[PDB]
């Protein structure tokens, strides 16, 4: 499963976790098996302005 | 008193009830030992702990 986020907000990609990303946008169940991968994107990401 | 071998199954009886119950009233590590109480402070996975 695939996207871009705000780096703060990587908190809430993670198993029982509440907030506006977890409950409105991406919800992991509380017995996930996995992994969550992310890095920084800032380069390819942003734009000026 | 001289009934009292009879009287001595009543009480161990009624006192061992009353521990039981007395029971639920103990943390016994926990945060409370009101068991809304943690639901209210607690986010599920440190709840479920």
């Amino acid at each position: 499963d695939s996207f871009v986020i705000r780096g703060d907000e990587v908190r809430q990609i993670a198993p029982g976790q509440t907030g506006n990303i977890a409950d409105y946008n991406y919800k992991l169940p509380d017995d996930f098996t996995g992994c969550v991968i992310a890095w920084n994107s800032n380069n390819l990401d942003s734009k000026v302005g | 008193s001289a009934l009292g071998k009879l009287q001595d199954v009543v009480n161990q009886n009624a006192q061992a009830l009353n521990t039981l119950v007395k029971q639920l009233s103990s943390n016994f590590g926990a945060i409370s030992s009101v068991l809304n109480d943690i639901l209210s402070r607690l986010d599920k996975v440190e709840a479920e702990v």
